[PDB]
RNA sequence: CCCGUGGUUCGUGGAGCCAUGGGGGAAUCUGGGCGGACCACCGCCUAAGGCUAAGUACUCCGGGUGACCGAUAGCGCACC
RNA sequence: AGGGUGAAGCUGGGGUGAGACCCAGUGGAGGCCCGAACCGGUGGGGGAUGCAAACCCCUCGGAUGAGCUGGGGCUAGGAG
RNA sequence: CAUGAGUAACGAUAAAGAGGGUGAGAAUCCCUCUCGCCGUAAGCCCAAGGGUUCCUACGCAAUGGUCGUCAGCGUAGGGUUAGGCGGGACCUAAGGUGAAGCCGAAAGGCGUAGCCGAAGGGCAGCCGGUUAAUAUUCCGGCCCUUCCCGCAGGUGCGAUGGGGGGACGCUCUAGGCUAGGGGGACCGGAGCCAUGGACGAGCCCGGCCAGAAGCGCAGGGUGGGAGGUAGGCAAAUCCGCCUCCCAACAAGCUCUGCGUGGUGGGGAAGCCCGUACGGGUGACAACCCCCCGAAGCCAGGGAGCCAAGAAAAGCCUCUAAGCACAACCUGCGGGAACCCGUACCGCAAACCGACACAGGUGGGCGGGUGCAAGAGCACUCAGGCGCGCGGGAGAACCCUCGCCAAGGAACUCUGCAAGUUGGCCCCGUAACUUCGGGAGAAGGGGUGCUCCCUGGGGUGAUGAGCCCCGGGGAGCCGCAGUGAACAGGCUCUGGCGACUGUUUACCAAAAACACAGCUCUCUGCGAACUCGUAAGAGGAGGUAUAGGGAGCGACGCUUGCCCGGUGCCGGAAGGUCAAGGGGAGGGGUGCAAGCCCCGAACCGAAGCCCCGGUGAACGGCGGCCGUAACUAUAACGGUCCUAAGGUAGCGAAAUUCCUUGUCGGGUAAGUUCCGACCUGCACGAAAAGCGUAACGACCGGAGCGCUGUCUCGGCGAGGGACC
């Protein structure tokens, strides 16, 4: 239930260099899920470019285990969604229900693995931080304990345990940073299950991006009557702005936002 | 020639009503000024069927 | 009472009194704002609750009068 | 509407260790290619108080996709 | 109220001519007879929207672009009725409302829940007959629907709250049934030879449609238990988790074919009559046989592929709590069932453009012949017409269309146009290449119809039952054999751009913008922005392979020189300043304690200065002078200047004005383009630079082919012009 990713189709007219995925579990998701509207328009004015949409299937997943801190569960199986950069394991509690959930690195349908209170450090098994065998790997991972699996890592293979201090544990994450979590807060174990998908390539743009629902974006786009920028000519111009009444792409946002000293620290960068 | 006409006994008919009017304010108020203003009726009323 | 503002014949000013948005932050008739930014005087009024009549306004509607109009002026509109 | 194209997988036959990979059959995918209904509308032509407040003709591009389309809705006018 | 004007014009070049009729008058009404155009629509059909009108009867002064005894016109009267069609008496999404709640100077903003809110859900009938007129609504035959009263048999019955469940892409697609095509000389029938012929498997007409369920084709939708039954999906045997047996091409429960009760219809002519709307009409039928079949139906299939496809009845499944003695499941009898809807127009003179405007406007085969295939083609079936002003000769000339020869672009800014050319099958097919392809390259040749020998996929084996090519052979007639209508002109080459595309509604088919894919860079999620008066949403139930700002824009090679100024990024040591904290001190009034100013030593926020950093960040990347045996530059030869001073490739270009630059090619000649050169008036990598196959209604340069296009064209047909 795995999935590739290469699989390219070939010189059907360029509808070169498109790649393909395709998890084994196949099977058509299950009775837990409802959909979402048709947002891009909202609190209805409407808002930032591209967004088109494409089919509808939509949506719930757990985020949550301390409900259950042990009912053993067995892969259900794989499977994913409509969103998400990583695909899921659909699993199943031995008490009868079941849940979707991440999908770390590549388990295996069947499998047994669960946690809470200590669970075995078995990448699938999630666990308060504190049981962080410090060195270890996790994501889902969540600071502000109940605040939910607060760091969806995504198809984000990027919770690196590293150290600890105080009731702060401290994490390497996607971005090239290191936070700091209250250990009783929590993780799941181990890391994603997609990344190849990030390097996917797809065909006629038109074609490929739309199907992926968005549309566009269109700088300077001549007739500046607005998008910030020149033009009304070739030229790229030159203050140094960006579209609706923009400071350009090298400036802050954060600040006092108590939110950082607070934590985290190594300060926003990478290298590549 | 899509000479934008053709109208729609629901949207037409829709859109507009005595109840409507009188839901937005600015219904409202232009209702009675019109109304009594100048007697006539109301379009909103204008409905067939 | 400090600044941030409204009033007022006041548009920033030596600029007063009422009035409030911020922070300060009390007096019972030796009380306390008010005449003169302000200080010494005399004087003035009695604040930070309440009620309503009567004299000027208005014209739907009625009556009446017009060196006010005659059907292209008069309400556009004298009559389904 | 209709027609051609002819990938991937697979099945078998072929060559190493197995394998690459080949050939053949299957296949019959989106690009699509050809071309009506559908959707656009240059290239030339035909009206100037023209069938018409944007047309008729000969013609031409896409002809499964960011396609076309009926019904039901939300965003709007210093805003969309 | 005049004026061109009684000229321009009548709404489509889909033609009409006759006879009789009725009339005050009939080109322009009625019948009937000749005749052309539709037919894939000028068909019918549902729906929308129109809302009169539809009909029947009178009438025409207004109205139709004149007519007009015609009407959709005027006057009057009558005309659509449904437990089972539809919509509500039910479900719900987006979506509006909104008891709560959060929120505004006010008016409101936001809004769960419950509600409103759909040809999206769901639900119980069909066919034959009857009106001037409506119909599965009426009549009749046939088949049911729930709800109420009862009774008869049967049960833990009993919410709508838990659950299971109805539920879903796209591409495609095996198997199986009517529709629906099609030949039956196959049976019924009213007739015929007119004309040289044939009365002969001749023509012409028809040879069905509905039918409880009973039943026979297809399939169409799965598990029995038991127990554990640490979830339950709070509340309990119903689901789901674990386990041991039976888990059979299993019995299961939902549409077709026959049924057949059985009813009903049943057409040609034909000739009798009404205007017609029509009717008798032959027994009145014969109503059987064989062929071809779908995107339809069974069916929620079945495979494959991602971009991976909606919420409320029904079956159960327990409380409430009743039930359980009168709750539910199930037969028979009895009795019930209302509200709003049809007329007709309705791809269009009744719906939308102010007109009987040739514009547009949603789904249902779309009869037949022929064509390889086919809603395109040409002629037609039914069914629909004849556009509503006529007759007339027919000269100018614009229109529409036809033919040419001699020459065949010289016309011309442009081969604009138009002609060439085009239907399938076989021979065969270039530089280049992302080895997908440029190929329908390109260039040949073919087909018609006869008779003859020879193989095949159909259908109950398979034998009048059909579709595929056969294959080949001899031969037949035309200038001619996709015989008419559908139907590529072509090759070479260059700049741009990738190619699919959108737009510019009103010139600007096409670059620009898309874009896939490059790089910088922004944000830690209560992200960052975008709207908002808070509220709040959005964003994202996403969560830095993620969500934003961006210049570029497949891909290939490749992105170098400066950050002294500008912005941005980093460090406040220091200089620097608002309010403030503030007190030296001066000050007016104070007989006086005092009351009140001015007040400024010092501390004091970002910012600003300052110091580094900094281009796929703004933005820029030079000037001059000298020297190698001689005659020509090239190497530094040091200097003036600044931040250095433009690399790689590239060049008279969608940037060279001197320019029709100079050479070269093309050419009778060419400022045109291709190639060179390169003293680049003023190219350069990121608003990319050089190149780069495929693809363009791209723009430009050749050349073969063809052609009243050009040397003038000349006659010709159809329409106005003209009487
Ligand atoms: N290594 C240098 C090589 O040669 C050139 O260098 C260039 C550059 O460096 C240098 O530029 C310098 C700069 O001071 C500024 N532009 C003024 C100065 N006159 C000039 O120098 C010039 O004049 C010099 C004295 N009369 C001579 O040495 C020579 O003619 C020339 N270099 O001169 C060269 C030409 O401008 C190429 N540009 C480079 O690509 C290549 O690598």
């Amino acid at each position: 239930k795995f999935k590739p990713y290469t699989p390219s189709r070939r010189f059907m007219t360029v509808a070169d260099f498109s790649e393909i995925t395709k998890t084994e579990p196949e099977k058509s998701l299950v009775k837990p899920l409802k959909k979402t509207g048709g947002r891009n328009n909202q609190g209805r004015i409407t808002v930032r470019f591209r967004g088109g949409g494409h089919k509808r299937l939509y949506r719930i997943i757990d985020f949550k285990r301390w409900d259950k801190v042990g009912i053993p569960a067995k892969v259900a199986a794989i499977e994913y969604d409509p969103n998400r950069s990583a695909r899921i394991a659909l699993l199943h509690y031995v008490d009868g229900e079941k849940r979707y959930i991440i999908a770390p690195d590549g388990l295996q349908v069947g499998q047994q693995v669960v946690a809470g209170p200590d669970a075995p450090i078995q990448v699938g098994n999630a666990l308060p931080l504190r049981f962080i065998p410090v060195g270890t790997v996790v994501h889902a991972v969540e600071l502000e304990p109940k605040k939910g699996a607060k760091l969806a890592r995504a198809a984000g293979t990027s919770a690196q345990i590293q150290g600890r201090e105080g009731d702060y544990v401290i994490l390497r994450l996607p971005s090239g940073e290191l936070r700091k979590v209250h250990g009783e807060c929590y993780a799941t174990v181990g890391a994603v299950g997609n990344a190849d998908h990030k390097n996917i390539v797809l065909g006629k743009a038109g074609r490929s991006r739309w199907l992926g629902r968005r549309p566009h974006v269109r700088g300077a786009a001549m007739n500046p009557v607005d998008h910030p920028h020149g033009g009304g000519e070739g030229r790229a111009p030159r203050g140094r702005p960006p579209a609706s009444p923009w400071g350009w792409q090298t400036k802050g946002l954060k600040t006092r936002k108590r939110r950082k000293p607070s934590s985290r620290f190594i300060i926003a960068r990478r290298k590549k | 020639m899509k000479r934008t006409w053709q109208p729609n006994r629901r949207k037409r008919a829709k859109t507009h009503g005595f109840r409507a009017r009188m839901r937005t304010p600015g219904g409202r108020k232009v209702l009675k000024r019109r109304r009594q203003k100048g007697r006539w009726r109301l379009t909103p009323a204008v409905r067939k069927r």
